[PDB]
């Protein structure tokens, strides 16, 4: 590991965060499906926590709280950011509306649901069809009935 | 001997008596829940069976959670005597309303105020309990819904072992499960150190547990005195001491916790004695007593696991591994030492509908306990009464998530009746609280001796479901306790009797099973010396005929409904049967529908017991009949009019047709059948026609499995059918207005409105075509920003703004057909619509469909195929009468797939069709000995049953071909063979050789052509993946898999694949220029980059990846573009 | 056009991060309630991530495609294509390193 | 309506091939060139058209709407700016919609309605 | 040799005992790939660590250029891997992601 860093293309400092980045909100997209219900993907809740407790550490570390606060609330903010990149990765995966864990970020690149198992499984192509066949005998060795 | 007075009399080939009737077939479904409710019928059914105190399903769950204290003993509330009331509703109005069949629940709560000692009771409102109507369907908001059975482990004692292979020694570990609770795996290890695992904990030695029960250490030695290895592990234990015990169990258990005696005790009653904590039902306990034959004559009560049975079971454990065949615990009668096997039907019950809703009921209550019980030890005490502690919240939200949602809650199939009673019957072993897929070993998917007569073999799904759906037998019947029970008639000595017995799996072993072919004499005699017989454990051996202690019923018992109507099974193999099972549930009912010619007797009851024939309740004379309805004059006076459906769409999309088959003034005894359902005729179901089928290769048009047709079918409606489509679209209030179905849209020429009635929805009978507007709906848009230049032009024209769009609900792309009816549901006459709509019309639209190239035929021998060509009537081959075979099947599938029986049928059919008269002028031939004596002469178009497993024998069949009526012109046209000189339809010379000929029963399965076509030039896409898909307004792309991709690349073909990933699927800017570049000469550009990569690298920088795509010079390329075109 | 030799991934330095961004997201809503339209600098914000409809600015002084290439003094969102919605990035600067 | 939560995209629907909800969201929107088109040529001819009346007119047009800044001014309003009175500005209107509706500024605007 | 003659004997009589028939080249374009790395014992003048796989190409030849410049020869052997190492092992990490 050190020489792998020895090759100092980059430094060990990248382990540590002073800014995280938020997807394209495209890529989370928050869509009002027919019926007047509001649907969006989980990365905004997860990223609404974050902004959120950081906001929050922002005001309480200007107000002047005593160290336990500051403390509590740096946890939460490290609890988030844990959340956000990987949800389950440790202890227990924060939840939505039915017990059904929240999809983190990386949760989109891993499993048998993600960008490189989907890659995987094929894009629906166009300018295609199908339908049942039928053995046709009439036809020569370079033809088919459409 | 027929049971329903009007059955059409068909001559059968059966042989051998039957001594028991077919039971209500869908009497699974109906008793379980007679016994839920506690209905009078079921309590007096009970009586017979031998039960002194039976307790219904709900008498039984808020009876056993009665009586709920406070925590102090100063308050306490129970609950008791249940009853319902009559259905809100009948069955057809919560049909048509998109109701909910139910009825509400009452129950008599009591408060007794231990403190003050006044009390007081009353009535309380439990919710509206969804019943079930007398078919066994479940009317859930309007849907037909049927809840099928589940196979479970039974909770008990297992005494599982297993083989070492290392040391060669053998490792036994019982597992006790329970229905709620802990694992008490007592498994011994080859270092001896048998030991407890409490819930998979750290494993234990059981002296340490023992100990902590308390048993004295004399007493432990003198009780296993007789056991080495208990013993030796006595003596090697290092924990002793009953507090030193209990407290290694306490950290075991809970450990970092405060190791107070107190504690563990608490812990310990908490796990093995508590009524609640730890459970298993009434049916564990009766299997745990029956294993270890404790409390054996006592009734079954405190279902809580006791601690004489935990060291019976290490008794019995060490005594197996000893090697003792028999063990006598004390104070219990002697029971069998022997290893058990799960899959054994002694050990897997049945939990019906009664058992289902019970336990969602339970946890219903549960919760509300848990409510009351904070409220009782919050709220006031003076005066406080039931109802502000009762809440009802919980139970009606259980009730309604588990028909709603439950995957034992399922769409009623409803394709056929036959479809519709395979549903009911059904076994499934997946679901809650049953073995998923993946966790579902092989080893249970497969067949086991004991299915016969409790569960078919041969009926299962052929795909991923395989062995883990089955089907109740004809005769199977479930015990209460839930074990699926056979019947049998007993042998009193060496001779049979008349009266039967059930017996489940555990009592089938002890004793010993003949089989129903086996021949005896008319007074019971075994004419045999020996018998075969089934033995044990599927071990099948000829016996002394005084040992034989019981004979089956009838041979059809291994058979299920669907199974038991495929004519010459007996001839089949098992994998074409399957398939035959799994496709009469397949097919689709036609216009007008025939009795099969040759079919076993099933077909009568299966469509009597289906429930789509109207059966006249008692006798009478009908005074009137219509098409629509028809009266039955009682004798008592009193009259009754049974309203018949017409043209009612299934769930599946089949239509359902009741047409009166009698006639006005014609008497009609109690138990008929009045009126033919869909796939019936005069009460036999008929789930296809007969076709007259020739059996030779024909100019490759029904080259391997292909079929071809006369287009007598196409032109003589024999194989039409009808299917109907319901659309709906509905009209909510929208934050900018309401929307409002009307007949005015913006800038539409008055031809395509020329259907639309005055409200705006086409008028009945109009015929539509894909596109045509069937609801003219508006939707506002006024609170939306107007162009300048636009509002300017409204002002130039004075025109109308007209912001309400058109959201108007149109013929979905290759659908058509007549508007048969249309219903409107409104708000404003408080029709209960969905919270925020107000105008909710559905629209039903009828196709006819004739059979056409692509749609599926099949018989009932598993032998499919699809139409491959549909000739013209002349060019069919036609026998010497100038009669043109109606269908051809390849001859090089049938012995391949061994599936004869479908040979053999053909000829029965024939001479079913045909018409014999044996010759009994010198006698019966030898060959007709066993002919009975009323089968010797048979009319043209007769109908004649050759029950499953025993039938037409082979020189039975061989005699009738031979002595088959002549043609009306005077010719026999089949020979003694079955083969007829047929002449070709082009050439016109005889073909050299003759050819089979004879009649088949042919079906029309579901998976028509019509369904399957797919196109798309271009459509709409997704959202965030920028893929093709779309709703049958563009049909959606088809899939470009993995394995695609390396068919391309073996090729070498680069610039296919990058076409088919890139330009028309993703590269949006590609998919708009190649557009443009085919409409116009253009040559197609080049492609871009994917949106797919693009996305992935935008969103693998989001986890703090620096990702960047080197160029040469190791310089980056900045993936950002931007070209405006023109 | 479509020459990648090879493909680099490396860790992000902070500097990088910022140096993606187009800007920062500092308020924990996503849209108003009655407009439907995306706050201001919040996790959906027009400024930052890019215009909701093609060539539309947020106030409407440059609803047309003749004004391209513009950042609005009013609202400060570029009118341009609304497809770049699904590329531009912003950061959250955190108070208390991760 | 508003106590509603909002439903997840990643839900998985049907259990349909574990397909999430967002999977099957139709975009059914942003067709950029189709749009520039039409606003090209509709908002040009416009302007064409007006400019090819009366100049003051155009600027009317442009006031009793704004074109350029919005803010539609009534008919008392702009005849207070133009210093005429209220019952003016309707003979004004009906002046432009019957020349816009003749000559060659129906043949390029009979389209777009 | 002596082990690509096993594999290939092994694998075709499998298939020709089931009755399918497929060219000895097909199986062989695969133990090719199968087996062409070289193990290690000892580096002495070699970067990468002892025990570490490498394969004839970067190791034989670069092995023999040090050789020539004066470094001391790496002691390694042949060493037969799995469908699965083997890919594993060279494979990107666009590949091997998946
Ligand atoms: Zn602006």
């Amino acid at each position: 590991v050190v020489a792998a860093f020895q090759q100092s293309g980059n430094s060990p400092m990248g382990m540590v965060l002073d800014a995280v980045p938020v997807i394209p909100p495209e890529l989370r997209p928050m869509v009002q499906l027919d019926g007047g219900r509001f649907a969006t993907s989980d990365l905004n809740d997860l990223y609404r926590r974050v902004i959120n407790r950081n906001n929050r550490l922002k005001r309480l570390i200007d107000l002047g709280a005593p160290e336990i606060i500051v403390n509590n609330e740096k946890r939460m903010l490290q609890e988030s950011v844990d959340a956000l990149f990987d949800n389950g990765r440790r202890g227990r995966p924060v939840t939505g509306p039915g017990n059904r864990p929240l999809k983190s970020l990386s949760d989109l690149l891993k499993g048998k649901q993600g960008r490189f198992r989907q890659n995987l499984l094929g894009k629906r192509v166009d300018y295609s069809g199908r339908s049942v066949i039928v053995v046709g005998p009439q036809l020569k060795l370079h033809q088919c009935g459409l | 001997n027929n049971s329903v007075p009007g059955a059409p009399n068909r001559v059968s080939f059966a042989k051998l008596r039957e001594p028991l009737e077919v039971p209500g077939l869908l009497d699974v479904q109906t008793d379980s829940f007679e016994w839920l409710i506690g209905s009078p019928r079921w309590r007096e059914s009970a009586a017979e069976r031998g039960d002194v105190n039976p307790v219904g399903g709900l008498e039984e769950v808020l009876y056993e959670l009665s009586p709920i204290e406070d925590f102090s003993g100063s308050m306490s509330l129970s609950f008791s005597d249940p009853r319902f009331d009559d259905v809100k509703a009948p069955v057809d109005e919560c049909k048509d309303k998109d109701m909910t069949y139910a009825a509400p629940l009452f129950v008599t709560a009591e408060f007794i105020n231990n403190n003050t000692g006044e009390i007081k009771s009353q009535t309380v409102f439990m919710g509206d309990f969804p019943m079930m109507t007398e078919k066994g369907t479940f009317i859930i908001n309007g849907t037909e819904r049927v809840v099928v059975s589940q196979l479970v482990r039974s909770p008990g004692v297992y005494f599982d072992e297993t083989i070492d292979k290392s040391t060669d020694k053998t490792l036994h570990s019982v597992k006790v499960i329970p229905s709620r609770g802990a694992w008490l795996e007592f498994d011994v290890d080859k270092r001896d150190t048998v030991g407890v695992r409490i819930d998979r904990k750290r494993r234990q030695p059981v002296t340490v547990l023992l100990k902590a029960l308390g048993w004295t250490s004399e007493q432990i030695v003198e009780r296993f005195g007789f056991s080495e290895i208990m013993r030796s592990t006595l003596e090697k234990d290092n924990t002793v001491g009953t507090d030193e015990a209990l407290l290694d169990i306490y950290r075991k258990l809970r450990p970092g916790e405060p190791p107070t005696k107190e504690s563990a005790q608490t812990l310990l009653e908490n796990l093995f004695f508590k009524e609640k904590r730890y459970d298993l039902a009434r049916v564990g306990r009766y299997k745990v007593n029956k294993k270890l034959g404790l409390h054996v004559g006592e009734p079954i009560t405190s279902s809580t696991l006791t601690e004489e049975d935990v060291v019976a079971t290490i008794e019995y454990l060490v005594r197996l591994h000893e090697g003792q065949t028999t063990m006598t615990v004390p104070g219990g009668v002697e029971v069998p030492v022997e290893t058990d096997d799960i899959d054994h039907f002694g050990n897997r019950r049945l939990r019906t509908v009664g058992e289902l809703i019970q336990n969602q009921i339970r946890v219903g209550m549960s919760r509300m306990e848990r409510v009351v019980r904070e409220r009782m030890t919050t709220q006031d005490v003076e005066a406080i009464t039931p109802q502000t502690l009762i809440n009802i919240r919980p139970v009606v939200a259980a009730i309604k998530e588990f028909f709603g949602t439950s995957q034992l809650s399922q769409f009623m199939d409803q394709n056929n009746p036959l479809s519709g009673l395979t549903h009911k019957r059904r076994l499934s072993a997946l679901g809650p609280g049953g073995l998923s897929r993946e966790r579902a070993g092989l080893e249970v998917r497969d067949v086991h001796p004991s299915h016969y007569g409790r569960m078919c073999p041969i009926e299962t799904p052929e795909g991923p479901n395989i062995g883990l759906i089955g089907s109740l037998s004809v005769y199977a019947r479930v015990n209460p306790f839930g074990f699926i029970e056979t019947p049998y008639r007993k042998v009193v000595d060496g001779v049979v009797s008349d009266e039967i017995v059930y017996l489940t799996a555990d009592e089938e072993d002890r004793h010993v099973v003949a089989q129903a072919n086996s021949p005896i004499d008319a007074d019971g005699r075994f004419v045999e010396p020996r018998v075969l017989v089934r033995r044990k454990a599927g071990e099948v051996e000829y016996v002394p005929s005084s040992e034989v202690d019981y004979m089956d019923v009838s041979p059809r018992q291994m058979v299920s409904v669907a199974t038991a109507m495929i004519p010459f099974l007996e001839h089949d193999d098992a994998n074409r049967a399957l398939m035959g099972a799994n496709m009469q549930r397949q097919a689709v009912p036609l216009v007008r529908s025939e009795a099969p010619l040759v079919g076993t007797g099933m077909e009568l009851r299966a469509a009597i017991d289906a429930g789509d024939v109207v059966v006249a309740e008692e006798s009478g004379v009908i005074e009137e009949v219509s098409a629509d309805y028809i009266t039955v004059m009682h004798d008592n006076g009193t009259r009754r009019t049974y309203r018949m459906r017409k043209f009612a769409r299934s769930n599946h999309g089949t239509c359902a047709n009741q047409c009166p088959i009698v006639d006005a003034g014609d008497r009609v005894e109690a138990g008929q059948v009045i009126a033919d359902g869909p796939c019936t005729d005069d009460g036999e179901m008929a789930l296809g026609k007969n076709l007259l089928v020739a059996i030779m290769p024909w100019e490759g048009h029904n080259y391997e499995d292909a079929i071809i047709l006369s287009n007598r079918l196409v032109e003589e409606d024999v194989l039409t059918s009808i299917h109907i489509e319901e659309h709906e679209i509905d009209a909510r209030d929208t934050k900018l207005g309401a929307e409002e179905i009307t007949r005015d849209i913006p800038n539409i020429s008055d031809e395509v409105l020329a259907d639309l009635d005055e409200r705006g929805i086409v008028r009945i009978g109009a015929e539509v075509r894909d596109g045509d507007i069937l609801v003219g709906k508006v939707t506002p848009k006024g609170e939306t920003e107007l162009t300048p230049e636009e509002r300017l032009l409204r002002a130039i024209f004075g025109e109308k703004a007209r912001e309400v769009r058109d959201t108007s609900l149109k013929v979905p792309h290759g659908e058509s057909g007549k508007v048969i009816g249309i219903r409107v549901f409104s708000r404003e006459d408080e029709d209960e619509l969905p919270a925020g709509v107000n105008e909710l019309v559905r629209v039903y639209v009828a196709q006819k469909r004739k059979i056409s190239d692509g749609d599926k035929l099949a018989g009932r021998h598993g032998n499919k195929g699809v139409i491959g060509k549909i000739l013209p009537v002349e060019d069919m081959p036609f026998l010497a009468d100038g009669t043109p075979v109606d269908i051809i099947l390849n001859t090089h599938g049938v012995p391949r797939r061994m599936n004869i029986g479908q040979i053999l049928e053909t000829h029965l059919g024939w001479c079913a069709h045909s018409g014999w008269k044996v010759d009994a002028a010198k006698g019966v031939p030898d060959w007709a000995a066993r002919l009975p004596d009323e089968l010797l002469e048979a009319q043209p178009n007769a109908i004649v049953s050759t029950p499953v497993f025993d039938g037409a024998q082979e020189a039975e069949l061989q005699g009738l071909l031979s002595c088959t009526l002549p043609n009306r012109d005077g010719d026999v046209l089949v020979d003694a063979d079955g083969k007829a000189m047929l002449f070709d339809g082009r050439s016109g010379e005889p073909f050299p050789y003759p050819v089979t000929v004879g009649y088949m029963y042919i079906m029309k399965l579901h998976h028509l052509v019509d369904d399957k076509i797919h196109a798309r030039s271009t459509g709409p896409y997704s959202m965030i993946t920028q893929q093709p898909l779309g709703g049958k307004a563009q049909f959606g792309g088809q899939r470009f898999g993995e394995m695609e991709c390396w068919a391309m690349q073996a090729y070498g073909a680069a610039y296919t694949l990058q076409e088919l990933l890139t330009i028309k699927s993703d590269d949006t800017v590609g998919r708009v220029k190649v557009y443009e570049a085919i409409v116009k000469g253009e040559n197609i550009p080049e492609p871009g980059i994917p949106e797919s990569f693009k996305v992935l690298l935008k969103e693998l920088q989001s986890l703090c990846l620096n990702v960047e795509v080197l160029s040469s010079d190791g310089a980056a390329i900045e993936l950002r573009e931007g070209e405006d075109e023109d | 056009v479509n020459f990648f030799d090879e493909l680099r991934i490396g860790l992000a330095t902070a500097e990088d991060i910022r140096q993606w961004s187009y800007g920062e997201v500092k308020k924990p809503e996503t849209i108003n309630y009655r407009t439907l339209k995306p706050e201001k600098d919040g996790l959906f914000c027009e400024k930052i991530f890019g215009p909701t409809r093609d060539w539309e600015c947020y106030c409407g002084k440059y609803k047309r495609v003749r004004f391209k290439g513009i950042i609005c003094e009013r609202c400060g969102v570029e009118v341009t294509r609304a497809k770049v919605r699904r590329e531009r990035m912003g950061h959250i600067e955190l108070a208390a390193p991760v | 309506e508003h106590s509603r939560d909002p439903v997840s995209l990643d839900m998985p629907v049907g259990s349909e091939e574990e397909a999430p909800l967002g999977d099957f969201i139709e975009d059914a929107e942003a067709m950029s060139a189709e749009n520039a088109v039409i606003a090209e040529l509709l908002h040009t001819d416009i302007r064409s058209v007006l400019a090819t009346l009366d100049e003051r007119e155009h600027q009317v047009i442009r006031l009793r709407f704004g074109l350029d800044d919005g803010q539609p001014r009534t008919l008392d309003q702009i005849g207070k700016l133009f210093g005429l009175s209220r019952e003016r500005v309707r003979q004004i209107e009906r002046d432009v919609m019957s020349k816009l509706r003749h000559g060659e500024r129906a043949d390029r605007l009979r389209s777009y309605a | 040799r002596e082990v690509q003659i096993h594999l290939v004997r092994e694998v075709q009589e499998v298939y020709r005992a089931q009755g399918v028939s497929i060219h000895d080249k097909h199986i062989e374009v695969i133990v090719r790939q199968m087996l062409r790395r070289v193990t290690i014992i000892d580096s002495g003048s070699t970067e990468f660590l002892p025990g570490s796989l490498i394969d004839r190409a970067e190791f034989e030849a670069e092995n023999r250029r040090v050789v020539a410049e004066g470094g001391e020869p790496a002691a390694g052997r042949p060493v037969l891997m799995g469908i699965t190492k083997a890919s594993l092992a060279t494979d990107s990490w666009l590949s091997a992601a998946s």
